[PDB]
């Protein structure tokens, strides 16, 4: 930590300085960065805070994270910038030009996402979010309302920011954060982008660590939030996702399933019905791998994912005494899956 | 619990284990213990996913304790005397490294989400704490974790800092430390950089800025100029190729301003150069030249000046030029050929390639230098000079600088060879490896006709005279390349291929290249250049620089087609399938069918090589006979009763159905459907995947496509069902099982309800079942009516008018009348007057058969008059 931590804070400031660190933006900070006069004063304070962040640096801590008061001050200034983005979202909420204001809000959201990366970089900025209005930060709560309301990519960035925040957040703090996702899962749609859904799946893995999300369960089927999300995963339309990116979203779901499998706690559940459909989707991916019959890094990743999928399928058979009842729905896939399993055994080396 | 009590017994063993963890022989035991611990973790995973998770949490607690120990080491301040009796941080680190190796495999197994980037960050901190080999072992585990995790967001700057620390280590690395350092972990970092943009475009510009700092380290630093381990030097060259050559993104980066700095870094990168990794750098320089190319179009002279300095060392003495420097001057000659006019081609050619004649004067000096060199001198260095001569031939590319210079090059190529294959002539040869001979053969092959065309024929005779190892592969390439006109003409290669049909594996690969010229590529040769657009062949030595663009009989292929065999190692058709892989053949079609039958047999199931090539062949009767041979092979696979053999046949069948528009391939799919009906697994699940692949080729309309797909083929499928009906063998339950198989076929049809799809199929099926007129089929039809639980015999009377149309559609004559009598026994009183009442559309269906019905439709009209009471 110490000077190296300060350098890491400076590197986050350097990323904010870089135009733009956020994807799809020509410039970050500066003209993109900039009452409006109070916001300008906050931006000057954030620059001072960035200079301060350069000058100065358990499970919730995770990897030790440098904390800068200036970064927290920059985060408050970022919250004012976020508030202007939130105000455009609030104006949209009031509504029953504006898109340009939304684009300005989106640039602010991109800055907030860069700030979120900086918040991942700096503990103090994360701590200010952790304290919240009194909990969720008031700007963050407005951002959560904005996330419910490009904009989908910004929402995905917010979900990624929430997942980064959740790793920073204490599990009890994460539980207080948890159930925001259940409203978010309702916001999440097959129509909504798969890359955004993959970010949501990463958020779901952070949620799985949170106790309140852990209290939420696959059981209760469609009424249960987890089962409904699994059912969307089971459909796996992945229209936005292409090639490896579609596989990566499936791999992220497999990692989330693995995290559920690691947890001691983890039809009647839509997700259990979804898991047989998901296994069939994995079997279709396995059949493509069987058709491929790992020199490509993505192919090597797919082979590892297929090995993970096979372990998940073995876990699913262990999970359900009626493996066959799940199998009967997927039985045409299951005969292919058994051929795929032999191919996977051939693949294993 | 009870499991915890077993864990407690393990813990008593664990106190004994800690003594085991540090010992002279302990590290080998610890690796076995780590494998046992991984097995125990697998056993915990086997006992429960949760039990693995509880074990993972204990492992995470152990990792956290290691991280706390690492944090104390990073602090470098207080050290606990005991970290459990007596604890030694180096002894603990060795135990931790063994735990980490089990952990890295476990971490990949754990696939933890949101609890691993911190562990990766802890590993990076542990790597910073780690010194030399202990750090390298940590780095290798971290690299494996990184490959699974890509780049952690949490590692963030610290991961970039760890790369920067590696760059600092690169700037000041002991050779022993470099041996301790792992090339593979460095390779994984090189792997992490994308060859193009990809992940590197995804990778942060700030990480790229750290890479620019890394670029300042090593060769810009001159640490690369300082002696380095060759694998480490190669890794550094690979890293420059991975990122600096890729130049991914960099809009945030200085880019052209950075490129001028990069050019300064490149001058630092050249370092000693000639006075390999330099070749990789030359490839990066060629990429920089490629970057200069097009951008220059609406530097090279400096590179020429650097080349001139290498030439100046050669000019002062043959000895004065380093052999590596002579190789370096030769290196990028092909890139220079690619640069300027070849780059302009892919125009103005304002950029000028370095003159061949100035190079030729250096080459003449090099030939004098080779004469100057002592027998201890040259030798392998002379082989490098011969490679430099080969590079000069690559530089000559399409045109030799002079025919006399080409003759001088041929004399230089002859050097070791005497006769066969130049004012000095034999005397130069008198004054003068199989691979070197192969390179000389390649160079002789590269020259075509022109000066010493007879000598090139003599060189082909020399290639015939010696065919050993690489030279034999070169000799096969040389005979094909000896005359462009000979290449245009079609003749048996004979030579080694005549001596052995395989001619050995190296010749067979050369034969495969000759095969590439043969078949779909035109036998006539235009350009006749295999050079194409070669880039950099991985770590492989560049070696050789190298109707279509204008219908070939298998009989015209003759022996080469015969030479490929299941007995021949093959594995795979590879180049030999060539363009054909990408007619009135008659006996040649029969020869092609025999080659296809060998492909259908597949010496290797994996090499069935046949796939895609078969689709091109399908794009290209005898094929039906080959399909019948394939069906016989499928029968042979059933006789083999080997699942892998059956799978290879099923895969071939699936490929064939997608490959061919024609009905016989659909009939093969129906045979595949019969295979789908068969039990023992694979079968329908394999078939459904095959059907989906055929459906994707089909661009099928589903049930509307299925009706076109089925019809008579559905009747053939019904006939297979009739064969099952013929020997249902569980009484009603066996009939129900046959109905379930029919239901599975309805599920395969997948139209609306499977039963609803079946009901539409059943009216067609009932006429087909009537046409078969099996007593067992009639019992099955009654069972089917019971399974339908529908009109049944009343439905059968409605079916009978359709069945009468089916009877009109296919006529067995007197046998049909006997079948009609069998139908009449099922009919009992039968339609009678009602048949006279009906006819109409059923008669119209007989009318619809028309000319195919022919006399039978007229006979049906006479039969209709008989039914009523038309010859």
């Amino acid at each position: 930590w110490r000077q190296r931590s300060n350098t890491q804070g400076s590197i986050l400031i350097n990323l904010l300085l870089k135009q733009p660190l956020i994807p799809g933006s020509s410039l970050s900070l500066c003209h993109l960065l900039s009452s409006l006069s109070a916001l300008r004063e906050a931006q000057n304070l954030a620059f001072t805070g960035l200079n301060l962040v350069a000058r100065n640096e358990g499970g919730r801590r995770a990897f030790p994270l440098c904390q800068l008061p200036g970064a927290v001050h920059f985060l408050p200034l970022v919250q004012f910038f976020i508030g202007l983005h939130c105000q455009a979202l609030q104006d949209l909420a009031a509504a029953k030009p504006e898109d340009s204001v939304c684009i300005l809000e989106g640039f602010s959201v991109t800055a907030l996402s860069i700030l979120q990366h900086l918040v991942c970089h700096s503990g103090a900025v994360v701590s200010l979010l952790l304290s919240g209005v009194g909990g969720q930060h008031p700007l963050l709560k407005m951002l959560l309302h904005l996330l419910a309301f490009l904009q989908a990519s910004v929402l995905t960035q917010c979900l990624k920011v929430l997942v980064k925040l959740a790793e920073n957040t204490s599990c009890d703090f994460l539980p207080r954060f948890q159930c925001v996702f259940q409203v978010l899962p309702k916001c999440l749609s097959p129509e909504t982008p798969l890359p955004s859904v993959l970010l949501a799946v990463e958020l779901l893995s952070l949620l799985a660590d949170h106790d309140q999300l852990a209290p939420q369960l696959c059981s209760h089927s469609e009424g249960c939030l987890l089962l409904l999300l699994y059912m969307y995963i089971t459909s796996r339309p992945d229209r936005v996702a292409l090639e490896t990116q579609w596989l990566q979203l499936e791999q992220e779901v497999v990692w989330l399933l693995a995290k559920l499998g690691v947890q001691s706690p983890l039809s009647n559940c839509q997700c259990n019905v979804e898991v047989v459909r998901a296994l069939t989707v994995m079997l279709h991916r396995q059949w493509l791998t069987v058709r491929r019959a790992p020199r490509t890094d993505q192919q090597r990743r797919t082979v590892r994912c297929l090995r993970d999928t096979v372990l998940l399928l073995h876990g699913l058979s262990q999970k359900d005494k009626l493996f066959m009842m799940h199998c009967v729905e997927v039985l045409h896939q299951f005969d292919q899956v058994m051929p795929g399993v032999s191919m996977l055994i051939r693949g294993l080396p | 619990e009870a499991k915890g009590s077993c864990i407690e017994f393990s813990n008593w063993i664990i106190t004994r284990l800690l003594r085991i963890a540090a010992t002279p022989s302990c590290h080998l035991l610890h690796k076995k213990i780590c494998e046992v611990i991984c097995s125990l973790l697998f056993l915990f995973k086997s006992k429960s996913p949760a039990i693995f998770g509880v074990l993972t949490k204990e492992l995470l607690q152990l990792f956290e304790d290691l991280v706390y120990l690492h944090r104390r080491n990073v602090m470098g301040h207080a050290v606990e005397w005991p970290v459990v009796q007596l604890m030694s941080m180096q002894n603990l680190e060795f135990i931790e490294v063994t735990l980490l190796m089990v952990l890295t495999r476990i971490i990949a197994i754990v696939f933890f989400r949101r609890q691993e980037l911190l562990l990766w960050q802890i590993g990076c901190v542990l790597l910073e704490y780690g010194s030399p080999k202990i750090k390298s072992l940590a780095i290798s585990f971290l690299t494996e974790l990184f490959q699974l995790g890509g780049l952690p967001a949490q590692p963030a700057s610290t991961f970039f800092s760890s790369f920067l620390e590696l760059l600092k280590h690169l700037v000041e690395m002991d050779t022993d430390q470099l041996k301790l350092y792992e090339e593979p972990l460095s390779k994984l970092i090189k792997t992490l950089f994308p060859f193009e943009a990809e992940a590197y475009r995804n990778i942060e510009p700030v990480y790229l800025n750290m890479l620019l700092e890394k670029l300042c380290v090593m060769f810009e630093d001159g640490v690369l100029m300082r002696l380095k381990s060759d694998l480490l030097k190669a890794a550094l060259c690979h890293l420059l190729q991975y990122f600096l050559k890729f130049v991914p993104a960099g809009y945030e980066s200085a880019l052209q301003v950075r490129k001028v700095y990069v050019r300064n870094i490149c001058k630092a990168l050249l370092d000693v150069l000639g006075i390999y990794l330099l070749g990789p750098l030359y490839a990066a320089l060629k990429m920089e030249s490629m970057e200069i190319i097009e951008e220059i179009q609406c530097l090279w002279s400096a590179l020429k000046q650097k080349a001139e300095s290498l030439q100046i060392s050669l000019e002062y003495s043959g000895l004065k030029n380093p052999v590596i420097e002579m190789l370096e001057g030769i290196a990028v000659v092909l890139q220079l050929t690619a640069l300027c006019t070849v780059h302009c081609s892919h125009p103005s050619v304002v950029i000028t390639w370095m003159s061949l004649d100035f190079y030729t004067k250096v080459l003449k000096s090099c030939r004098s230098l080779l004469e100057s060199v002592q027998k201890l001198d040259l030798e392998a260095t002379i082989d490098k000079v011969v490679k430099i001569y080969d590079a000069l031939i690559y530089m000559q590319v399409n045109s030799s600088f002079e025919d006399h210079i080409l003759e001088d090059l041929c004399g230089m190529l002859s050097l070791p060879w005497i006769y066969s294959h130049t004012t000095f002539a034999a005397n130069l040869l008198t004054l003068s490896s199989p691979q070197a001979q192969s390179r000389c053969v390649f160079l002789l092959t590269l020259f075509p006709r022109r000066i010493f065309l007879e000598w090139r024929t003599a060189v082909y005779n020399w290639a015939l005279q010696s065919s050993h190892e690489v030279i034999r592969a070169s000799c096969v390439s040389g005979f094909f390349i000896l005359l462009q006109q000979q290449n245009s003409c079609n003749r048996v290669p004979k030579i080694l291929i005549d001596k052995v049909k395989d001619d050995s594996d190296i010749v067979k690969k050369e034969f495969a290249s000759i095969l590439g010229q043969l078949v779909c590529t035109l036998h006539g040769m235009f350009y006749l250049t295999s050079s194409l657009t070669e880039p950099f062949s991985e770590h492989g030595h560049v070696d050789l620089f190298c109707q279509h663009e204008c219908q070939l009989k298998a009989s015209v292929c003759k022996p080469f087609l015969f030479l490929l065999k299941k007995k021949i190692p093959s594995p795979v058709k590879l180049a030999f399938i060539d363009n054909l892989h990408h007619r009135e053949d008659e006996t040649d079609v029969k020869a092609v069918l025999g080659t296809l039958l060998n492909l259908m047999e597949d010496p290797d199931k994996d090499v069935r090589a046949f796939s895609g090539n078969i689709k091109h062949i399908l794009e290209s009767f005898i094929k039906e006979l080959f399909v019948l041979r394939m069906k016989e092979a499928y029968t042979h696979a059933q006789i083999s009763r080997n699942n892998e053999l059956k799978d290879t046949l099923i895969l071939t069948t699936g490929d064939i159905g997608r490959a061919a528009k024609g009905d016989l391939v659909p009939f093969a799919l129906l045979h595949l459907l019969h295979c789908l009906l068969s039990k023992s697994a694979s079968v329908s699940g394999a078939a459904y995947t095959e059907i989906r692949a055929l459906v994707a080729a089909k661009s099928v309309k589903l049930q509307s496509f299925f009706s076109q797909y089925k019809k008579p083929i559905c009747q053939f499928l019904v006939e297979s069902l009739h064969s099952s009906q013929m020997t249902a063998l569980d009484v009603a339950h066996q009939r129900e099982m046959a109905l379930n198989t029919l239901s599975e076929i309805a599920n395969v049809f997948d139209f609306p309800d499977l039963n609803r799809f079946l009901t539409r199929t059943l009216q067609v099926l009932l006429p087909d079942l009537a046409a078969k007129a099996s007593p067992a089929a009639s019992a099955l039809i009654r069972t089917l009516g019971k399974q339908l639980n529908v009109n049944r015999r009343e439905i059968l009377i409605n079916n009978f008018k359709y069945i009468f149309s089916h009877l009109v559609c296919s006529c067995s004559k007197d046998e049909l009348e006997r079948a009609l009598h069998y139908l009449k026994n099922e009919t009992e009183i039968e339609l009678g007057s009602l048949l006279r009442q009906d006819f109409q559309g059923l008669h119209n269906e007989l009318l619809l058969r028309i000319g195919e019905h022919y006399q039978q439709v007229f006979n049906g009209l006479s039969i209709l008059a008989s039914f009523a009471s038309i010859i």
